[PDB]
RNA sequence: AGGCUUGUAGCUCAGGUGGUUAGAGCGCACCCCUGAUAAGGGUGAGGUCGGUGGUUCAAGUCCACUCAGGCCU
C-alpha cells in the first residue's frame, strides 16, 4: 500500500541489469533513466528541495534560481512542479528550441544569456536575480550543496549493495558534479566498512582534470563531447580522498559503446552512460579485474539526445 | 630589475598570440564550439561539417605553448603579450565550466 | 539481492501518485513512463516474446516481423536486443527521420511502405514477407494476441490492488489496442471479485468507435491527433462485457490536460496522459464519483511527442 | 708558414654570462577564409650544432688537433 503524494517522492529503486554481450558478464549495470525525469539528477533536484526545506530557507514565498544547461534543470523543473515551487532557470543562448519547450511547458521562467560568455554569463546573471531581492529568491549551488552527496548515501548507495548482496569489488561512475562518485563511496567504505572497493572515475581524455589534480599539476580544461560528465574543474562534491582510479575516454569511444549498449542490449543509453562502460572495458583488459563484480552507473537515455550525433542517419 | 631583450621565439610567440586572438577567438567561435559539445550541427554550405571543437583544442594549444615561452621572462613587451594570452584561455574556460551539468 | 538478467526482465512497478491540484484529490495516476522502453508497451512488448519462446515457435533461428511504427515498435525492438532476436518493423514512408533513427539504434530492420497507403499497406507487407519463409519470420499480432491482456493480469492488476489495498472504484484507462482495460478489469471483477469496479473507456470525439459498438450502430472511424487511442475498429483484445462507461475526449481537451499536468503535478505527460485525466474529470461532475478513489493509467511520456502540436510554446 | 675568422633544419640565418633537448623567416603537408588567385592566419614535419677527444654535475657555447672557404702573407 504505497500511494505517493507527488512525483519527487518517486526517485530511486532503479535496476542493476547484467550486461551479456558487452564484457564477460561481470559488468552489472544501474540504469538511472529509470526516474521521473529520466537522469540520475532526479535524486539531487528532490533532496536539494528537501533539504531547503527541513532548514527553514525555503517558505511560501521563496523562488529557486540556479545556473544549468544540462539535466538538473529539467530535475530541478518537475520537482518545483510537484512540490508547488517557482523556478527561474539562467542558460545560454546556444540550447536548443526544443530542450527549452521541455522546460517551459514544465513550469520555468527561462532566462537566456549571450552564448558568447557561456555558463560564467548564465552563472553570473543568477547572482543579479539574488541580489536583487535576496531574501526571496533561491540559489541552489550544486556543486557545493551537501545535499546532493548525501541523496547518494541515503538511496543509490544501499541500492547497490542490496542488489549484489555485498559482492560488489569496483564502481565506476563518471564526474559530472561529483555527488555519485562520493555518496556511493561514503556508504560501501564508510558505512558497510568495506575499505578495499575501488572507486573509479571517468572523464573526457580533452580535459582530464581529475587526473591533473592527483598528480599535483596545473588544471587544463577543453572542449569534449561527452556531455554529462567534466565540469573544467574539481568541485566541492567530489572528495578525492575516495577516487582511487580514474580513466579516460576519447569521444569516438564514448559515442560507439552507447551504440553498442542500445543495439546489443536494449538499453536507451546516452555517451557518459558509454564512457563509463567503456571504462570498465578498459579496465577488464587488466587480468586482475577478470573476477570482479564491477557496477557502472548508466546516467541518461538516449531518447534525450535524439537530435545529436549520437544517431549518425 | 634588469630588463632584457628578446630572443627569435619570444617575438614570434608574441605575434601568434595577438593574430590567434584576431581570428580564431571570434564570438562565433565560441558559439559553435558549445553548439558542438552538445551535437546539435552547424553545417557545411552543401554537405559535410564544421569541426569547432578540433578548432578550440588548436586555440587552446597554441595560447597555452605561447604563454609557456612568455612566462617567466622580464621584457615589459613580453609581460604584457602574456596578459592577452592568459585572459584569452579564461575568456574560453569560463564558457566550457560546467556546461551540460 | 536482485541482479536483472537483461533488460527485459525489468518491466513493470511503476508508481501510483496521487494528483495534488488536478480534481479533489482522490485521482491517483499510474505513471506507465517508468517501464525500460518508457512506455505501457513494455509490458506486452516483452510478454509476447516470452509467449512466444514457450509455445516453442520463436526458437534462436527466427526473424519477428511487425506492421508497427509506434511505441510498441520500440518495446519490440528493445526486448529483441536484449534477448538476441532480430526486428523487421514495416511502416510507411511518411514518418519522421526522429522515430526511424530510434529503431536503428535499437537494431530494428525498417522497411517502408507507400505513402499513399498508410497504416493498412505497413499491414499487407508484413504478410508479404511471412508468406516468402513462413517457418523463419513471425508474426505477433498485438491486437488479437492474448498475451496482450495476459501481463496486465499479471503484473498491472496487483500493482493497483496492493498499492491501492484494495480500494480502487474506478478503472480509466484508454483503449488502443484493450489490454491493459481487459487485464485489469480481469483482475479485479474477476480474480478478486469486485464487480462494482467501473472499467471505462476513453476514445476520441472525432472516432468514437467504442460506443458505436455499444448503441449497437455501424462502425465508422476517422483521424485524430490523441496518438496512442483510437484504432478505428474494435480489436479482439477488447472485449466489449467489461466496459461500463465509455467517455469521449476532445482532441483539445486532451493537449490541455497533458499540459495542465506537467506544470502543476510535474509528471511528462502524452496526449493520451491527457486524455485519460480528461474524462476523470468529466466524471467527478457528478457528485456519486467525488467520493471515489479514482486509478488512471499514464501510458507515455511527454518528451518523445516534443516535436508534436502538445508543444505549441518557443 | 703565422695571426685570425666562417661551419647551426631543404635555403639564409640568431643563439646573453655553460641550463628546456634547439629557434626564427622563406619553402613542404594539413585546416579557416578569398566563387577562385594573391594577400592574411593557425597546427605539424625537418637537427652526428664540421669531425674527434678533454674539462665540468651538466658543453652548440670552454679548450687541443684536423676537414673546407676569405683576409696581410
Ligand atoms: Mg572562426
Ligand atoms: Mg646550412
Amino acid at each position: 500500500s504505497k500511494i505517493f503524494e507527488d512525483n519527487s517522492l518517486t526517485i530511486g529503486h532503479t535496476p542493476l541489469v547484467r550486461l551479456n554481450r558487452i564484457g564477460n558478464g561481470r559488468i552489472l549495470a544501474k540504469v538511472e533513466s529509470r526516474n521521473p525525469s529520466f537522469s540520475v539528477k532526479c535524486r539531487i533536484g528532490a533532496n536539494m528541495i528537501w533539504d531547503a526545506e527541513k532548514r527553514g530557507v525555503l517558505k511560501p514565498g521563496v523562488e529557486l534560481v540556479e545556473p544549468t544547461s544540462g539535466n538538473t534543470g529539467i530535475a530541478l523543473a518537475y520537482v518545483a512542479a510537484a512540490r508547488g515551487y517557482k523556478l527561474t532557470l539562467t542558460m545560454p543562448e546556444t540550447m536548443s528550441i526544443e530542450r527549452r519547450k521541455l522546460l517551459k511547458a514544465l513550469g520555468a521562467n527561462l532566462v537566456l544569456t549571450e552564448g558568447a560568455k557561456g555558463m560564467k554569463g548564465a552563472i553570473q546573471k543568477a547572482e543579479e536575480i539574488v541580489a536583487s531581492n535576496p531574501e526571496k529568491y533561491l540559489l541552489l549551488q550544486q556543486f557545493s550543496n551537501p545535499a546532493n552527496p548525501e541523496i547518494h548515501e541515503k538511496t543509490t548507495g544501499p541500492e547497490i549493495w542490496e542488489d549484489t548482496d555485498g559482492q560488489v569489488d569496483v564502481f565506476i561512475a563518471g564526474v559530472g558534479t561529483g555527488g555519485t562518485l562520493t555518496g556511493v563511496s561514503r556508504y560501501i567504505k564508510g558505512t558497510k566498512g568495506k575499505t578495499d572497493l575501488i572507486s573509479v572515475a571517468v572523464e573526457p581524455t580533452d580535459s582530464p582534470v581529475i587526473a591533473q589534480a592527483l598528480a599535483g599539476e596545473e588544471i587544463k580544461p577543453g572542449p569534449h563531447k561527452i556531455q554529462g560528465i567534466g565540469a573544467g574543474f574539481i568541485p566541492a562534491n567530489l572528495d578525492l580522498k575516495l577516487v582511487d582510479k580514474v580513466i579516460g575516454i576519447t569521444n569516438e569511444e564514448a559515442i560507439s559503446t552507447a551504440r553498442r549498449l542500445m543495439e546489443e542490449e536494449g538499453i536507451l543509453a546516452g555517451i557518459s552512460s558509454g564512457a563509463a562502460v567503456a571504462a570498465a572495458l578498459k579496465l577488464q583488459e587488466d587480468e586482475s579485474f577478470t573476477n570482479k563484480n564491477i557496477v557502472v552507473i548508466l546516467p541518461s537515455s538516449g531518447e534525450r539526445y535524439l537530435s545529436t550525433a549520437l544517431f549518425a542517419d | 630589475k634588469t630588463v632584457d631583450k628578446l630572443n627569435q621565439k619570444q617575438e614570434s610567440a608574441i605575434k601568434k598570440i595577438d593574430n590567434t586572438i584576431k581570428n580564431a577567438l571570434k564570438d562565433h567561435d565560441i558559439i559553435g564550439t558549445l553548439k558542438d559539445m552538445d551535437g546539435k550541427p552547424v553545417p557545411k554550405e552543401n554537405g559535410g561539417y564544421w569541426d569547432a571543437m578540433q578548432e578550440m583544442q588548436n586555440t587552446l594549444r597554441g595560447l597555452r605553448n605561447h604563454a609557456d615561452t612568455l612566462k617567466n621572462v622580464n621584457n615589459p613587451e613580453a609581460q604584457a603579450a602574456y596578459g592577452r594570452a592568459t585572459d584569452a584561455i579564461n575568456k574560453i574556460e569560463s564558457a566550457l565550466k560546467g556546461y551540460g551539468i
